[PDB]
């Protein structure tokens, strides 16, 4: 039974070869594709049967310019700063089959943060820098629970066990050592913290708050939005 | 050459200097709350003669703030590496000479580390005092750890013709090295070319205060202070960010040294910086693991407030780390989480992360089709790396697929051009292939065929490194055990091996062998005609009328007739040999092309103006036994 093969050479560089045995191998590859295909539906159903949590979180650096410049002592002043996006969402539904108890999670979140950093570094040895950090976060979604029992239905929505930050305007600095990353505590002088909350419901309140230090009148300190850990936040606060 | 104006010392003197400096990065608005570090060293300047100096450092204590007193006084402690730190410094001594007082040429001993050398260079630049002048405005061109400089020189106090107080100052936006030193970045971040704008947002200027001895010219003390300020993050453009370098050198004593000999380390180097990696201690990797665990925990904790942040700090640490440590650690990280490791890798613009993708691919147990696809895709990327080659070798061993091996051979050629060094990788793969072939080349026909032809893809390298493999190739060619297919593949493996006298001899032996197969004989004949010799051609032409396999005779005679027919420039030289071989013989008359192997060839020569003639050569190969209605074989 004839045996044959062929190949392609460019500049004398063989570019792969074709064989009848290769055709038979491809036939078995198609058979194996079928073999893999057959069991997929049961597997995919199996996870729904048991349930699980599904998480889909990109974390992408849209903006970043890093570099370094030397120093007179011979050390290296790292300099860099980035803008990043983490637009993912939490998901994953668990079904208690034959118990008819459905648990559902869906809460996409937004993490619009920014950092700038400068660092004098001693390669393989040590570092010293400061990190300029502006922050914007959001999340929203639903926590739902539905169960059918003995002809008695009930749709359950667990209440927030913590404030729901619609918006979060935050700015922070840090002192970072080779072995540590340390925040810089805010000044207590003119440490303005306030909150205004309105009732969406008797147990839930729409809250507007701002915590900051008003050091504008103090020299060497940037004005009230800056020079310290400054938070302007918009939240729904569960009263508990 | 040591100008006397540059004398800032006295010969036969050792000047022991205490080095004390600190770098303190903090915000002035909050009482200069800063990340500060305290370095303290004993330095031993040695001057057997003018401009021929020896430098012994010792008693280097590396302390850093771990806390602040309520009044703001820091709390310094020695670090873990401060001991290896002092050991690294003390275990070398430096020898240097500065011709003319402005030309610096370091001669270190036993290849001191680049960063240690650079710290030393900064210390020297602090030490270097310009030649004395009576001009207060003096500004000139000077080298430094930071490249060249326009540095201003103003004498603050002068006694007689000798200056006692001097200030050395230069703006740091004018010296050669203000170009932002490149760094690895998010290869996916689309922002570009914005680096220069920021430098505008940078402020910096240097000033050194010097106390000099009018008697022996020596520097009593040196104060060098540098302040860097950043403009943004500042209301009124003066509440920004402040940095400062403050290093001081104190002359504890000046022992006089009975010495007149100066050394010059083999490695000759200048005062300028030499590129260095953002190296980090091996320990920190474990922190990376703690961090990844933390993120995995937090998603369960349902908090995402700072996850991207921690990711950034991590990949920062990542860029602080090294290659081999990463790959060794690599499997554990995947064990934690695959997709997050992917986010890191893709956002990781470091070469190792790209190299490590292959390893990931084998970890995730990728389907062979995609494995080979990506294998070839990467293999064509220029400038291969020895590491990358080791990964390619490992993958070729693991899959042993056609595309993997072809990609490996092409990358082998690429790196061979990249690095003429016969590194140990070449030897390891050469040994592995020798195992895959042996001397008999016995094995799976497809497998051994592919092995032979892929080896031919790197024939020249094999010649350079392993002659025994070439000998085994000749053995297999003359071996009867391998199939004619394997034998032919062995013949064509000589593609990059350019048959030599002995290769030509073996080819002639197997070709003129009358019992040798007609197809095998024709293949050997063709490879022998690649670069034949007049004596060889004479012998073959003599044997031609008596050759067996009439189809062989017709093919060979047609080939010779075409060679004579050819006019091409190289074939002009070849026809000289052909004629030298035709004196005492006549060719069998070339009959038949539908039932006998026949040779046809055409050339297309065009005279390009202002360029050499371009000739396209066409070879029509027909293989027919007298029982083949259609060509048994044929190559275009």
């Amino acid at each position: 039974v004839p045996e044959a093969r062929a190949y392609l050479r460019i500049l004398g560089e063989e570019l792969g070869f074709a064989s009848l045995h290769d055709l038979q191998l491809l036939g078995k590859l198609l058979l194996m594709g079928a073999r893999t295909l057959q069991g997929i539906p049961q597997m995919i159903g199996e996870v729904i049967r048991k349930g699980s949590k599904n998480d889909f979180f990109l974390h992408y650096i849209f903006m970043e310019n890093a570099f370094e410049l030397p120093t007179g002592a011979g050390l290296q002043l790292q300099i860099s700063s980035s803008g990043v996006i983490a637009p993912g969402a939490k998901a994953g539904v668990k079904l208690e089959v034959a118990n008819m108890q459905a648990e559902l999670v869906a809460k996409p979140s937004v993490s619009v943060e920014f950092v700038t950093n400068m660092g004098i570094i001693i390669p393989d040895f040590a570092r010293s820098g400061v990190q300029m950090n502006t922050n914007f976060f959001h999340e929203s979604g639903l926590e739902a629970h539905v169960a059918l029992k003995a002809g008695k239905l009930k749709f359950i929505i667990p209440s927030p066990k913590r404030p729901v930050k619609l918006l979060s305007g935050g700015n922070t600095l840090h002192l970072v050592s080779t072995t540590k990353t340390e925040v810089i505590p805010p000044l207590i002088e003119n440490r303005q913290s306030w909150s205004v909350c309105k009732q969406v419901f008797p147990g839930l309140n729409y809250c507007t708050s701002g915590a900051y230090s008003n050091a504008s009148s103090t020299d060497s300190a940037s004005y009230y939005p800056l020079t310290g850990d400054t938070r302007l936040e918009l939240e729904l606060r569960p009263t508990g | 050459v040591c100008p006397k104006d540059a004398t800032r010392f006295k010969h036969l003197r050792k000047y022991t200097y205490n080095y004390e400096a600190e770098s303190s990065s903090g915000v002035p608005g909050t009482a200069d709350s800063r990340s500060a570090t305290r370095i303290n060293c004993k330095v031993e300047l040695e001057v057997p003669q003018l401009c021929s100096f020896i430098l012994k450092t010792s008693q280097c204590t590396l302390k850093e703030v771990y806390g602040f007193n309520p009044e703001g006084k820091a709390l310094l402690k020695k670090t873990k590496n401060s001991e290896e730190f002092a050991a690294a410094m003390s275990r070398y001594e430096l020898k240097l000479a500065i011709p003319e007082g402005k030309q610096v040429f370091l001669y270190p001993e036993k290849d001191e580390p680049t960063y240690i050398l650079n710290i030393k260079r900064g210390i020297i630049s602090a030490l270097l005092v310009p030649p004395e002048t009576e001009e207060a405005k003096q500004v000139l061109f000077l080298d430094t750890v930071y490249g060249n400089c326009s540095t201003h020189f103003t004498v603050k106090t002068r006694k007689g013709n000798v200056a006692t107080e001097i200030s050395t100052e230069r703006d740091l936006g004018q010296c050669d090295r203000f170009k932002p030193i490149r760094t690895g970045i998010s290869p996916l971040a689309l922002i570009k070319g914005m680096t220069r704008p920021l430098s505008t947002l940078i402020s910096s200027s240097q000033s050194c205060q010097y106390t000099l001895d009018a008697k022996r010219k020596h520097v009593a003390e040196a104060i060098c202070k540098e302040q860097h300020l950043f403009l943004p993050f500042s209301y009124k453009n003066k509440y920004g960010m402040v940095a400062q370098v403050t290093q001081t050198l104190k002359l504890e004593d000046t022992p006089k040294i009975n010495s007149r000999f100066f050394g010059e380390g083999t490695k000759k180097m200048g005062l300028a910086f030499e590129s260095t990696k953002s190296t980090s201690p091996p320990k920190q990797a474990e922190a990376v693991l703690k961090t990844l665990q933390e993120l995995k925990k937090l998603t369960i904790s349902e908090q995402n407030i700072q996850r991207a942040n921690l990711f950034n700090k991590l990949v920062t640490e990542l860029r602080g780390l090294s290659d081999e440590a990463v790959t060794s650690l690599l499997p554990q990280l995947i064990e934690v989480s695959s997709p997050i490791t992917l986010q890191a890798l893709v956002q990781c613009g470091q070469p190792q992360c790209s190299t490590h993708i292959l390893q990931w691919l084998k970890r995730v147990h990728a389907n062979p089709l995609l494995i080979d696809v990506v294998t070839y895709l990467v293999a064509l990327i220029p400038e291969p790396s020895a590491q990358q080659l080791r990964e390619i070798f490992n993958m070729a061993r693991d899959q042993r697929s056609r595309a993997t091996l072809y990609a490996l051979s092409h990358a082998v050629n690429n790196y061979h051009k990249t690095n003429p060094t016969g590194t140990q990788e070449l030897l390891d793969i050469a040994n592995y292939l020798m195992e895959q072939i042996q001397d008999d080349c016995t094995g799976d026909e497809d497998y051994t065929y592919l092995i032979l032809r892929v080896i031919g893809n790197m024939g020249q390298t094999m010649e350079q490194l392993t002659p025994e493999l070439k000998s085994s190739i000749l053995k297999c060619v003359q071996s009867t055990k391998p199939s004619l297919m394997i034998q032919k593949a062995a013949i064509q493996a000589l593609r990059k091996m350019e048959p030599k006298d002995k290769d030509q001899e073996v080819l002639l032996q197997t070709f003129l062998d009358d019992a040798s197969p007609g197809d095998k004989r024709l293949a050997a004949y063709l490879m022998l005609m690649r670069s034949p010799s007049q004596a060889d051609i004479n012998k073959i032409v003599q044997i031609l009328p008596w050759e067996q396999n009439e189809q062989v005779k017709n093919f060979v005679a047609s080939h010779i007739a075409n060679i004579l027919n050819s006019e091409e420039l190289d074939i002009q030289d070849l026809k000289k040999l052909v004629k030298e071989a035709l004196k005492e013989s006549q060719l069998p008359t070339v009959m038949d092309f539908r039932k006998f192997s026949r040779n046809y060839q055409l050339y297309k020569s065009v005279s390009l103006p202002s360029l050499d003639p371009a000739s396209a050569k066409i070879e029509g190969n027909l293989i027919f036994d007298p029982n083949n209605y259609l060509p048994k074989e044929s190559m275009l």
